[PDB]
């Protein structure tokens, strides 16, 4: 799977493919890996169980309700329980989350990470996307959306675990 | 408590009592002194004691009324004991301490009811939220925009606006409750439910004590009935006994109530007598001392009777009008009708036994017996009670003395 988030000109995106693999075969081809949260203010993508998500994305929402839209903090509190709560601990995944403020990754380890330029590339195809994303972002005027897209295609072309079904979620603000 | 001046006190007392200006001022000086005391230093506050009053006058002229309105006007605990109630304790009976006890049980049955007034909006505001929560079970952890839990106040404000009379819709809520029920009940079960939360104990019951000690008013009727009379001796020591028994109360002592420990040192005492047989100086020395204020009340005149009939706020005449209105009946008293109602009352009192303004209540009540019964079958009418009516109804009764001893 490949999750690619980019941010350019008051525009932030999160894109992902829809391949789920079991061994050496494709189980599903259209998995929605990029949803939306906090009254459609906060976008997010992810790699993991369809349920793990639905539990880690619901909790996150409330945390925002407990920290007035302030992304980071809710994120900090999220990654917190996620490595503390006996139950919550078994959940495995990589949440990519971005709001008009910033964008970051979260790991079951409780880590909250803000990558170099709000550029995020998690998943087995992660680095191939990072590479193509970094290239475009540094040598062309393309838009954040155009970036993640093309970066994602490049990924699915290299990554045997990444396909070409997309799910893009933007956000404008300026 | 009240910051009213004596003059303002008397004024306020004039709204319920006709005449008896001197008693008014006496009782008013008393109230203003309680204020005057709290404006003093440490030492002088222990020293200064209530200036207890001794009201002297014939039955039903306003002694108790004056004392009752005074109490009412200072939201003070009030008790009225009949002095002879204890002349029998030499054989058994109520101990005089009961006075301070009762003045406490009512100083409680008072702070309690007046805690239902202060807390009658809490259960129908920050507590009616019970039904609305089972009507629209709030979001899984409200967000938080200090107007977010006010956002609904659309879907929400609709259930509140519709909850202006439309109920009997059974639901359930939560020892909290849980049990399934209606609303003519889930709602009322909530009325008290959420209310006993704000009102605590060691303050409600602690304050009753505070009231009694600070604003208590004891009215001791027939104090003259326990003075010494020259007919015997055995009953005299019993009488004087009640005086000695009452002594601790007005001189300063501590009584035990099942609500705490009350201190009488600042209770205001208004004693009352007629003093036809005895004279205030027949009271024991220690009591006369503690009864510094002496005031007489005059007997009432036919003019006072006319005035009592209509001037007071919620005078018997006014009440009557109100009550008949309940029947859709417009009652009206002409100046001459009232003049005659008073006249009759005076006649009976003079011809039989004098019972003061009390006599007005029975005369007035007999005069109206007929309208009061037919009120429902007279709806929408204007009945006028004029001199004619009065005479046709009371003349024969007043004229016949033996009859008056029964019917009036
Ligand atoms: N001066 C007065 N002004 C108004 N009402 C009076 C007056 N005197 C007597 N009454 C009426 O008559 C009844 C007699 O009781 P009260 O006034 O306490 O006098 P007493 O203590 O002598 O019995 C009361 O209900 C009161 O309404």
């Amino acid at each position: 799977t490949t999750i690619v988030s980019v941010r350019r000109n008051g525009h932030v995106v999160i894109a992902g493919d829809g391949q789920a693999t079991l061994g050496n075969t494709v189980m599903k081809g259209n998995v929605k890996k990029v949803r939306r949260l906090y009254n459609d203010k906060v976008i997010a993508g992810f790699a993991g169980g369809t349920a793990d998500a639905f539990t880690l994305f619901e909790l996150f929402e409330r945390k925002l309700e407990m920290h007035q839209g302030h992304l980071v903090k809710a994120a900090v509190e999220l990654a917190k329980d996620w490595r503390t709560d006996r139950m919550l601990r078994k959940l495995e995944a990589l949440l990519a989350v971005a709001d008009e403020t910033a964008s970051l990754i979260i790991t079951g380890n409780g880590d909250v990470v803000q990558p170099e330029n709000d550029l995020i590339a998690i998943g087995s195809g992660g680095p191939y996307a990072q590479a193509a994303a970094r290239a475009l972002l540094e040598n062309t005027e393309l838009s954040a959306r155009e970036i993640a897209e093309k970066a994602l295609d490049i990924a699915g072309d290299i990554c045997i675990y990444t396909n070409h079904f997309h799910t893009i979620e933007e956000l404008s603000y300026k | 408590h009240s910051e009213m001046t004596p003059r303002e006190i008397v004024s306020e007392l004039d709204k319920h009592i006709i005449g008896q200006d001197n008693a008014k001022r006496s009782v008013a000086i008393a109230l203003r002194n309680r204020w005057r005391r709290m404006q003093l230093n440490e030492e002088l506050r222990h020293e200064v004691t209530p200036k207890n009053i001794l009201m002297i006058g014939p039955t039903g002229v306003g002694k108790t009324e004056i004392a009752r309105r005074l109490a009412k006007l200072a939201n003070a605990p009030f008790i009225k004991v009949e002095a002879t109630k204890f002349t029998e304790v030499g054989y058994v009976g109520k101990e005089v301490d009961s006075i301070i006890r009762d003045l406490t049980d009512a100083a409680v049955k008072m702070v309690r009811v007046q805690a239902i007034e202060k807390n009658r909006y809490r259960a129908e505001e920050l507590a009616e939220e019970r039904i609305l929560d089972v009507l629209i079970p709030p979001a899984k952890n409200n967000w938080g925009q200090t107007e977010q839990q006010q956002e609904p106040s659309a879907a929400r404000q609709a259930f509140r606006k519709k909850l202006r009379e439309g109920q009997l819709d059974d639901k359930e809520i939560e020892k909290q409750k849980a049990r399934k029920l209606k609303i003519k009940d889930a709602m009322k079960l909530l009325i008290e439910e959420e209310a006993a939360k704000l009102v605590n104990p060691e303050e409600l019951k602690q304050d009753a004590i505070d009231a009694v000690e600070q604003h208590g008013i004891v009215f001791i009727d027939e104090i003259d009935k326990i003075c010494k009379r020259g007919e015997s001796s055995g009953p005299d020591v019993s009488r004087e006994g009640v005086q000695r028994d009452l002594l601790p109360l007005v001189e300063g002592c501590t009584v035990s109530t099942k609500h705490g420990m009350v201190k009488t040192d600042h209770i205001l005492f208004i004693a009352s007598g007629a003093f036809q047989i005895a004279k205030p100086s027949d009271l024991i020395p220690e009591l006369q001392g503690r009864l510094p204020i002496r005031v007489e009340l005059q007997a009432l005149t036919t003019s006072d009777f006319e005035r009592i009939l209509t001037e007071p706020n919620a005078s018997i005449t006014v009440q009557y009008k109100a009550l008949m209105a309940t029947e859709g009946v417009n009652i009206e008293f002409t100046d001459s009708g009232i003049k005659r109602i008073a006249e009759a009352a005076w006649q009976v009192n003079e011809s039989t036994e004098n019972i003061g303004a009390r006599r007005l209540h029975t005369v007035l009540e007999r005069l109206m017996e007929e309208i009061s019964y037919d009120a429902s079958d007279l709806s929408g009418q204007n009945i006028t009670i004029d001199a004619d009516y009065v005479s046709k109804h009371l003349d024969a009764l007043v004229a016949d003395e033996d009859l008056s001893r029964f019917i009036l």
